[PDB]
């Protein structure tokens, strides 16, 4: 009697705070943007990138040195303006929102042609994460209030919190890809690109860093968001001056200095680059028994799948 | 012909894959799957990955020609992923539900019962009840299923029962030794 | 092909309903209400079996070739099967 009641009382008392729910990060990008290589490097692997992308799943483990806690970091990704919410909604659940972070990768090749891709994916994530905080019917939402106040008091750490330029309730880091093309851009094009790259970071309060092979900052900064996988914050100064490397600590990039909105984007868009069938009929085809059976199969299988009454 | 069977697979991937077996025990006294949970997730994802990659390597008649005639079906039926992944998550939840059931079934922490018995037990009436309740819980343990199954996975539950049975006997031994010392102590007091 | 013929048959003023009973009283296709669909499938399943037995009892080397049962309300026809038969109901009037 009292033996199990107390045992129950202890597992009830405990349960607030192997490791506690591990974090995971999702990679917004395009298809064949080089982002697969970036992810695989975050896993500290040398494997050739996979062509396809359909919520690819991979993870790894880290230790601390006093022990091996087996800190697992999960990785999810999607590329291109394909099945936006149908797939974005899959790896993201409200129960783990506080443990969820985004990183957005942009191919420098054609920022304009890539902009609707990342924008659509980003909107899908933004809308989704905003809802799941209470869509689950989380009555005891105190945690929801706490975690939101954390996110919107991490970047305006010291600077007076004048306004939340865009309430964005999930961590975000932004980075380009294949900067090898940037050195070959026209001076005028590099400048207008810099305006938007600088702006978008401070707009979301998302840090920036470069991407290369010898560049350890990529692994480091990614590691921080990935459960300190490659160290700690190690906040450095903004590199808006050199423009050769890339690095921005969110909070030091005040608009008045880095930009010096709608008008900014419109201007950069116009200057940088403005030029931004299934045949179900099967008419040139014929068959008699093959098409008759296919019609039969279609009906019978479709009705069977409905009858399964799956809750999924 | 291929697209039809392709569509069929996409709807029932959570049902028709080869079964995976896992053993459930208490590693470090903590309820855990062997192999770990994150591991079987990765295997499950790889299994569906292999299927959906099929419409890429299909040497249909006239292999000298283009192959896109087939692989186009992937994009055209990309909507199927929603159902696949939704069912995948539901299956994972079902596995967790089994996990939790056993965690609630018997608490293994087993706090040190020495303090408890001293506080408010050895009351002759309630004290005997503690023996009876333990016997009753043992009888319940004797009915624990030896295995559980979901759509594509089997779970061995005997390691769980094994650990639990040990706990049952240990609790009994504590009760018996505790009463012995309690009664003897009373006798020492009056004898003094 | 078969679906088009069934529709054409159903369009006939004589036909009052068609049921495709597959797994021994379990239908998949019907042009009738649910209570009648289930009852009719069951009845004709049992009924045809009785006729087949009757024929074998008359001669141990012959099976059913066709079975018709008529009533004032409607008339029902069934055919022998290996795996499953089909049910048609018509108004003889």
């Amino acid at each position: 009697e009292t033996l199990w009641e107390i045992a129950k009382a202890e597992v009830e008392k405990r349960g607030i705070n192997a490791e506690i729910a591990e974090k995971f990060v999702f990679f917004i990008g395009s298809k064949n943007g080089g982002k697969t290589t970036i992810i695989l490097r975050c896993l500290d692997r040398d494997e050739p990138p996979k062509p396809t992308l359909a919520l690819e799943y991979t993870y790894g483990r880290r230790a601390k040195g006093h022990n091996t806690p087996k800190d697992i970091a999960h990785f999810w990704e999607l590329g291109g303006g394909t099945s936006l919410l149908d797939l974005i909604s899959i790896p993201i659940t409200g129960d783990t929102l506080r443990t969820f972070s985004l990183v957005l990768v942009l191919d420098l090749s054609k920022p304009n042609d890539l902009w609707p891709t990342m924008e659509n994916l980003l909107q899908a994530t933004k809308s989704h994460v905003d809802k799941v905080i209470m869509k689950l019917g989380k009555t005891n939402a105190k945690a929801v209030s706490e975690m939101r106040q954390k996110i919107w008091n991490n970047m305006p750490k010291d600077h007076p919190d004048h306004e939340l330029i865009d309430p964005f309730p999930v961590p975000l880091v932004i980075i380009g890809s294949k900067y090898d093309v940037f050195q070959d851009f026209e001076s005028e094009k590099r400048k207008v690109i810099c305006k938007t790259l600088r702006f978008v970071a401070h707009y979301y309060g998302a840090s920036l860093m470069f991407t290369s092979k010898s560049e350890a900052l990529l692994l480091k900064i990614r590691g921080v968001i990935n459960q300190l996988a490659f160290g700690i914050d190690k906040s450095k100064s903004i590199c808006v001056d050199q423009n050769k490397p890339l690095f921005i600590t969110a909070g030091l990039d005040s608009f008045g200095q880095i930009g010096s909105p709608m008008e900014l984007w419109k201007k950069v868009y116009e200057k940088l680059f403005p030029p931004k069938i299934k045949d179900p009929a099967r008419d040139p085809q014929y068959a008699e028994n093959e098409v008759d059976e296919m019609r039969i199969q279609k009906d019978l299988e479709l009705e069977q799948y409905k009858r399964s009454s799956s809750k999924s | 012909a291929l697209e039809h069977q392709y569509q069929m697979g996409l709807e029932a991937l959570n049902e028709n894959l080869p079964e995976i077996n896992i053993d459930l025990t208490y590693k470090q006294g903590r309820l855990q799957f062997r192999p770990p949970f994150e591991e079987i997730r990765a295997k499950y994802y790889r299994e569906m990955k292999r299927f959906i990659g099929i419409p890429n390597q299909f040497k249909g008649v006239g292999e000298a020609g283009d192959e896109s005639i087939f692989s186009i079906m992937i994009d055209r039926n990309a909507s199927g992923f929603l159902t696949i992944f939704s069912k995948a998550e539901d299956l994972f939840r079902r596995l967790s539900a089994v996990l939790h059931q056993h965690k609630e079934w018997i608490v293994i922490g087993q706090v040190d019962m020495e303090a408890l018995v001293e506080k408010h037990l050895f009351t002759v009436h309630d004290w005997e009840k503690n023996f009876k309740a333990l016997k009753i819980k043992g009888k319940e343990v004797e009915r624990l299923p030896s295995a559980v199954k979901v759509d594509c996975l089997n779970i061995n539950c005997n390691p769980v029962k094994t650990v639990i049975d040990d706990l049952i006997q240990k609790l009994f031994d504590l009760l018996v030794l505790s009463l012995k010392k309690s009664i003897q102590a009373h006798l020492h007091e009056i004898d003094t | 092909e078969v679906e088009e013929t069934l529709k054409r048959l159903q369009s006939q003023k004589g036909v009052q309903g068609i049921i495709v009973v597959n797994t021994e009283g379990i239908p998949i296709k019907s042009t009738m209400d649910n209570p009648t669909t289930t009852q009719y499938a069951s009845l004709m399943h049992s009924f045809i079996l009785k006729a087949r037995s009757t024929v074998r009892d008359i001669d141990p080397q012959n099976d059913l070739t066709f079975l018709r049962i008529r009533s004032k309300k409607n008339e029902i026809m069934v055919a022998p099967d290996k795996d499953y038969f089909l049910i048609v109901i018509q108004n003889p009037t």
